[PDB]
């Protein structure tokens, strides 16, 4: 089990993980929110390290979870209240947001091992882990779960493949199987956002009257509101919001409990998604797996 | 002369700086080529660093088609560089002696050469002067590149001002005193060499020197029926007068003619990244016959729901006027400068929170007769691991400038 | 408008200035004097282009390669001046039938020995390692000279029967190479047996021997007429005697001549080179010898009768009679650098004695 | 090794009539305005040229904020850093 994976993640450093040429942005704390948000769709990136001009350090990170938080927390009506949050600032939301708890910015040197990176990932429950060189002080890349799992599966070869392939997904008991948070396809976005902010969930697979997953509602999908200027109205359902790509998506990416973990991770790196909803012949949703759970299993 | 075991033979040539001779080992009879740089003659000129930036470089280089510097021995009489000596002599005497060459030979040689000059480009050196008289041949009649006197060192984000070399083989851009990058002038001298290796005659030839520059700056050249159109294409695209439309080592690599009959011992964690990580150039043929594509999941709302990056600051005014305005505003900002050239500055600030210092360079350009451009270039820090961001301190210095310069 | 004169570091700038003051008062122009290190390489850099200084002070021999280049100026002798001033010195400065240099001083090396300690000076090279064997019981040393310059070291190498060049007649063979012979083998082998037996330190250069001699830490060094001005500041009572012989055959010190060679300038008069300089030589040369340093070997009999009263001058004479005048040909320059490289390679362990001699012969043949 | 006459005050203009340097066309080639592939990644970029790296590529100031970027080199890795900083 841990004979080959832990060794492979301790011997290789984070430097090799970084791609050759990439585009990265950073934000200032004096900037306003809505500006940076409208910018995040035009630039194609969803995350940015915050830089405060006065403190001369990296104060934090800006992801789409912050977008979701500010949208849910400050929302009264759907057409005449939207004034207040337009003029809001990044450092002002930073100051009011850390009234409840003080969570600083975490970073890892790219010379350190991959094991320490995925250790920071799990132990702080953060998907976006910057790498900052100690000498130059520059923020090279933002490490992600998806990259590390694609690099684990693609690199491995049949002669170093473990003996752990034989066990099936069911019997191994990996994932959250008890409390599956769901929403209906006629429920608005607002409640899904509530469920996002209150729980630790990364997406919701929407269900019909029977309980068959026809689509999914991701925390990344919400930026299309800020792209098509439809963030004003949150009363509409998630079917109205996902209608934009109804001509484009192929289908629901899903696996079973009787398949092998090999084929599951290969269809996961081949579809490049965050999860595979496990269903049955009925298509009722028993449990949801995550990338983070797979990484946690791999490290130990 | 003799240093260790070599008795000099016959004088080969006059060389760039000093003459070159042939050593001969006293017991086995090995033949080396010894470059004699006369001490007096190079100390007269200021070139004493230009030789250094050759000596530094040629100590590292090892390539089977590049002439390998063995050792450099310095003594108050003169400087000695020992290199491998080949029997076949210079290329222009085989061009002369054999006239025009067929495709198999010219091809093979051009591949060996191009592979050399790639190997050089990658290690951040560019040798300006390319001509058959600077490149030799061995007993196996391969391609050897000898003369490296007129070379230079490639620095990060630094163009080249010095234009030298043969009058026929000098690039169209360098003859008009223009700043230029190292790879394309080499590629263009490669392409005129390749032309010479096929027809026998120079592509741009004339006795009158001003007419020659005009003929170089013009893109027209003779295209015989001696060879297939693939090479004609490859030359037209390789010898383009526009450096933006001039091919690169890649662009030549994936060309049809070039691939044919190519032994692979020319081009050599890096390879793991190359294969699997990169998959994670647009093909023209695939686009025409395929209407189905698989978009990355991060992009999929953008091409369903569907920005011009300027070079820098442009203000149309007098050069001295704008530079005086800039030197007044950088002083108003209480920072400090030095000037090397009247249009060049090296400026630095001190960190307010730490005791460290950050630097950068300013060079004013001209986009055209009506408008100028003011460029902003960053630098490196040699030694200390500083707990601060170079890139951000640079951007903030540039911002604090541009704010006072606009408003 | 300003005359720059580069001078060697052993020379004194103040003495030259005192001689120049009389000319300076009449002219009204002041002369700057500097001493740049390694003046061997500093003159032919600017001489090939005509830059920088005006007058160079240096030995005559390395002008015979400057002249072969064509850099040096040309002068013509005068019948009424050449005969009266000097009987024979013209021979030494006559290149291709034309004078190229002004002979100033006949110079030769000599032994400068302590009188209070080691009261009797040696006269042979064969009792010097036995005098060091005797003096390494008291804590002193016999001979400690510069082993980096071959001007001092040659007369020990060439004393056993090793000759680079024969000048019995004008004819000579360029093909024949003669420094790997028996004499030079025994003399380099005997100096490597002097270094290996811990008699002589192989790290002393000109500076170390000059600081050890100006302070009186070494009893003997072969330097010349300079350091006597520094012995007068030292307590050591001293004498000047003939260089030691070897197997009966005396040592052969080379005969340098300090010369002043005009450097290139954009205007150059032809009359100034000969007519003006001849008048200067009579006054500039006579006064310099009288004021500071007695050279003792001058070609004017009037001030020779006064200088032949010093027995140190007759010791320099009795050296210079037993020696060999240096050929003025330029290849002797390419000989000088050969010999220096014989004496630093055998002493550093990079090369053996046989290898050093073979290397010197190859340098003569192949340069 | 170039001499410069006066620093505190401007004594006289340069003796040369014209000394402007003309922009080479290698800094006009911007990598951000290049449209990347749809299928690979919005984050990645094609490989830039070693010359144009250290120079600064400023986006036009639109709404009271500055928008600047630079491509910084590392050992075997290139990165493009964008900063949006308000005035
Ligand atoms: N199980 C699934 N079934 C159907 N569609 C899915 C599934 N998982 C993800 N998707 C679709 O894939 C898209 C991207 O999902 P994902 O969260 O993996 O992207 P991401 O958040 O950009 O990646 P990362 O988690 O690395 O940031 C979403 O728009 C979603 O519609
Ligand atoms: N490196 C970090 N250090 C501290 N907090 C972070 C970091 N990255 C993100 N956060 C915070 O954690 C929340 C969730 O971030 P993350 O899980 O990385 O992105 P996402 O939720 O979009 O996957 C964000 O609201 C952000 O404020
Ligand atoms: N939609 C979900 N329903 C239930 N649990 C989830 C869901 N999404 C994520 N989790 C859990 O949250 C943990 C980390 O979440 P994440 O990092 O966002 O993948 C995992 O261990 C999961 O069990
Ligand atoms: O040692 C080589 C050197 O010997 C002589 O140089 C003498 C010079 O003549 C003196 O004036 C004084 O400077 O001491 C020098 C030796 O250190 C030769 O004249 C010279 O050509 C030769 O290089």
């Amino acid at each position: 089990n841990n004979s080959v994976y832990t060794f492979f993640m301790k011997s290789h450093r984070c430097y090799d993980l970084i791609p050759t040429s990439s585009k990265l942005v950073v934000f200032d704390t004096s900037l306003q929110v809505k500006k940076a948000f409208f910018a995040l769709v035009t630039n194609g990136v969803r995350a940015a390290p915050l830089w405060d001009s006065k403190k001369q350090s990296f104060v934090g990170m800006l992801t789409i979870t912050d977008f979701i938080n500010i949208l849910h927390r400050y929302y009264k009506s759907a057409l005449v209240q939207i004034y207040e949050l337009e003029e809001h600032k990044i450092e002002t939301w930073r100051e009011v947001y850390l009234q409840d708890s003080f969570k600083p910015l975490v970073c890892i040197s790219p010379n350190a091992s991959l094991f320490d990176a995925v250790s920071s990932l799990i132990r702080n429950k953060i998907h976006r882990l910057p790498v900052i060189d100690p000498e130059s002080g520059n923020t090279l890349y933002i490490l992600t779960h998806k990259r590390i799992l694609k690099f684990l599966k693609l690199f491995i070869t049949e002669f170093p493949k473990p003996e752990f392939m034989s066990k099936s997904l069911e019997e191994l008991q990996i994932g959250t199987y008890a409390n599956i948070a769901m929403v209906r396809t006629t429920t608005p976005v607002y409640v899904a956002l509530g469920i996002f902010v209150q729980h630790r969930v990364s997406a919701l697979p929407v269900v019909d009257e029977k309980g068959r997953v026809v689509d999914i509602y991701s925390k990344f999908d919400v930026i299309n509101l800020a792209a098509e200027k439809t963030y004003n109205n949150l009363d509409v359902s998630v079917t109205k919001a996902l209608q934009h790509r109804s001509h484009y998506f192929e289908g629901v990416l899903k696996c079973y409990l009787h398949e092998t973990l090999e084929t599951i991770i290969n269809r996961l790196v081949e579809a490049e998604v965050h999860r595979l909803v496990v269903v049955d012949e009925n298509d009722v949703v028993k449990g949801i797996v995550s990338l983070s759970d797979i990484l946690q299993a791999l490290v130990l | 002369v003799k240093i260790g075991h070599y008795i000099l033979g016959d004088t080969l040539g006059v060389g760039t700086f000093g003459k070159v001779k042939v050593g001969k080992h006293e017991l086995t009879g090995h033949k080396v080529a010894v470059k004699i740089l006369n001490r007096q003659k190079i100390r007269s000129l200021d070139v004493v660093g230009k030789i250094r930036r050759e000596i530094q470089n040629l100590k590292l280089f090892r390539h089977p088609h590049i002439i390998k510097l063995y050792q450099v021995i310095s003594t108050p009489s003169d400087i000695f560089m020992v290199m491998e000596y080949v029997s076949g002599g210079e290329l222009f005497d085989y061009i002369c002696k054999n006239g025009r060459l067929d495709e198999k030979e010219s091809r093979r040689l051009f591949q060996q050469i191009l592979s050399g000059v790639d190997y050089c480009h990658r290690h951040m050196v560019v040798h300006r002067d390319l001509k058959p008289e600077n490149v030799l041949l061995d007993a196996h009649m391969n391609a050897k590149i000898a003369d490296f006197g007129l070379s230079n060192m490639m620095s990060d984000g630094e163009f080249l001002r010095t234009s030298c070399g043969s009058p026929n083989y000098a690039a169209p851009e360098v003859i008009s005193g223009r700043l230029y990058a190292g790879p394309e002038v080499d590629i263009w001298s490669s392409g005129v060499i390749l032309y010479a290796l096929l027809c026998g005659t120079l592509p741009f030839d004339d006795d009158h020197v001003p007419t020659l520059f005009k003929k170089i700056c013009d893109g027209i050249f003779y295209t015989p029926q001696y060879l297939n159109p693939s090479v004609i294409s490859l030359l037209k695209h390789m010898l383009q007068v526009d450096p933006m439309k001039r091919a690169t080592i890649k662009d030549i690599r994936e060309h049809e003619w070039f691939k044919q009959d190519l032994p692979k011992y020319l081009f050599p964690n890096r390879r793991i990244m190359n294969e699997a990580k990169d998959f994670y150039s647009p093909p023209d043929s695939f686009l025409d016959d395929h209407h189905l594509t698989r978009p990355h999941p991060e992009r999929v709302p953008f091409l369903v729901a569907e920005a011009k990056w300027h070079l820098g600051i442009r203000s149309q005014s007098r050069p001295n006027d704008i530079m005086a305005e800039v030197c007044r505003a950088i002083k108003q900002l209480d920072y400090e400068w030095k000037v090397v050239n009247p249009y060049y500055l090296r400026v630095r600030r001190k960190n307010p929170v730490t005791s460290t210092y950050s630097k950068m360079s300013l060079q004013l350009y001209q986009v055209d007769s009506r408008t100028y451009l003011l460029d902003f270039r960053s630098i490196d820090d040699e030694l200390t691991p500083r707990p601060g961001s170079h890139t951000i301190e640079f951007f903030e210095m540039c911002a604090n400038l541009i704010k006072i310069l606009a408003q | 408008g300003k005359l720059v004169i580069w001078i060697n570091g052993d020379k004194g700038y103040n003495g030259l200035a005192e001689v120049g003051k009389k000319f300076e008062k009449d002219t009204g122009i002041k002369v700057t004097v500097e001493h740049p290190d390694k003046l061997e390489e500093k003159f032919p850099q600017v001489a090939a282009t005509g830059d920088g200084p005006d007058i160079i002070f240096w030995a005559h021999d390395r002008f015979g390669g400057y002249a072969q280049s064509g850099l040096l100026a040309e002068i013509t002798p005068a019948a009424a001046f050449q005969d009266k001033l000097y009987p024979f010195t013209w021979d030494a400065v006559r290149y291709n039938g034309k004078l190229i240099a002004y002979p100033i001083a006949v110079e030769a090396l000599s032994l400068i020995y302590n009188k209070d300690l080691l009261p009797n000076p040696p006269k042979t090279w064969e009792e010097i390692p036995a005098l060091d064997k005797e003096l390494k019981a008291k804590g002193k040393s016999a001979l400690m000279f510069n082993l980096q310059e071959p001007y001092f070291t040659w007369p020990l190498i060439a004393a056993d029967g090793g000759y680079a060049f024969k000048y019995e007649n004008g004819k000579y063979d360029i093909k024949d190479v003669g420094v790997d012979n028996a004499g030079a083998k025994a003399g380099l082998t005997f100096l490597v047996d002097l270094i290996k037996n811990k008699h002589m330190n192989a790290d002393t250069d000109y500076s170390i021997a000059e600081a050890a001699f100006n302070k009186g830490e070494t009893a003997m060094t072969i330097n010349g007429p300079w350091a006597w001005s520094n012995i007068d500041t030292s307590a050591v009572n001293y004498g000047v005697t003939v260089l030691p012989t070897f197997k009966g055959q005396p040592s052969k010190p080379f005969v340098g001549v300090l010369s002043a060679g005009i450097n290139a300038a954009s205007p150059n008069k032809e009359l100034a080179k000969e007519f003006l300089e001849n008048y200067l030589l009579t006054d500039e040369g006579l006064e310099a010898v009288n004021k500071d340093k007695p050279l003792g070997a001058v070609a004017l009999k009037s001030y020779e009768e006064e200088l032949a009263k010093d027995p140190r001058i007759a010791a320099t004479m009795e050296n210079a009679q037993k020696g060999e005048i240096m050929p003025n040909i330029p290849q002797m320059s390419a000989f000088w650098y050969a010999v220096r490289t014989a004496v630093i390679n055998a002493a550093s362990g990079r090369q053996t004695v046989d290898e050093a001699l073979k290397d010197a012969q190859t340098n003569a043949a192949e340069f | 090794p170039g001499p410069y006459g006066q620093e505190m005050y401007a004594f006289r203009s340069a003796a040369r009539f014209k000394s402007p340097p003309i922009l080479p066309p290698h800094l006009l080639q911007v990598i951000l305005n290049k449209d990347t592939n749809i299928s690979c990644d919005p984050a990645l970029l094609p490989e830039p040229n070693h010359v144009m790296l250290n120079h600064l590529y400023a986006l036009s100031i639109k709404d009271s904020v500055m928008v600047l970027s630079a491509t910084h080199r590392y050992k075997k890795k290139y990165v493009t850093t964008l900063l949006y900083k308000p005035i």
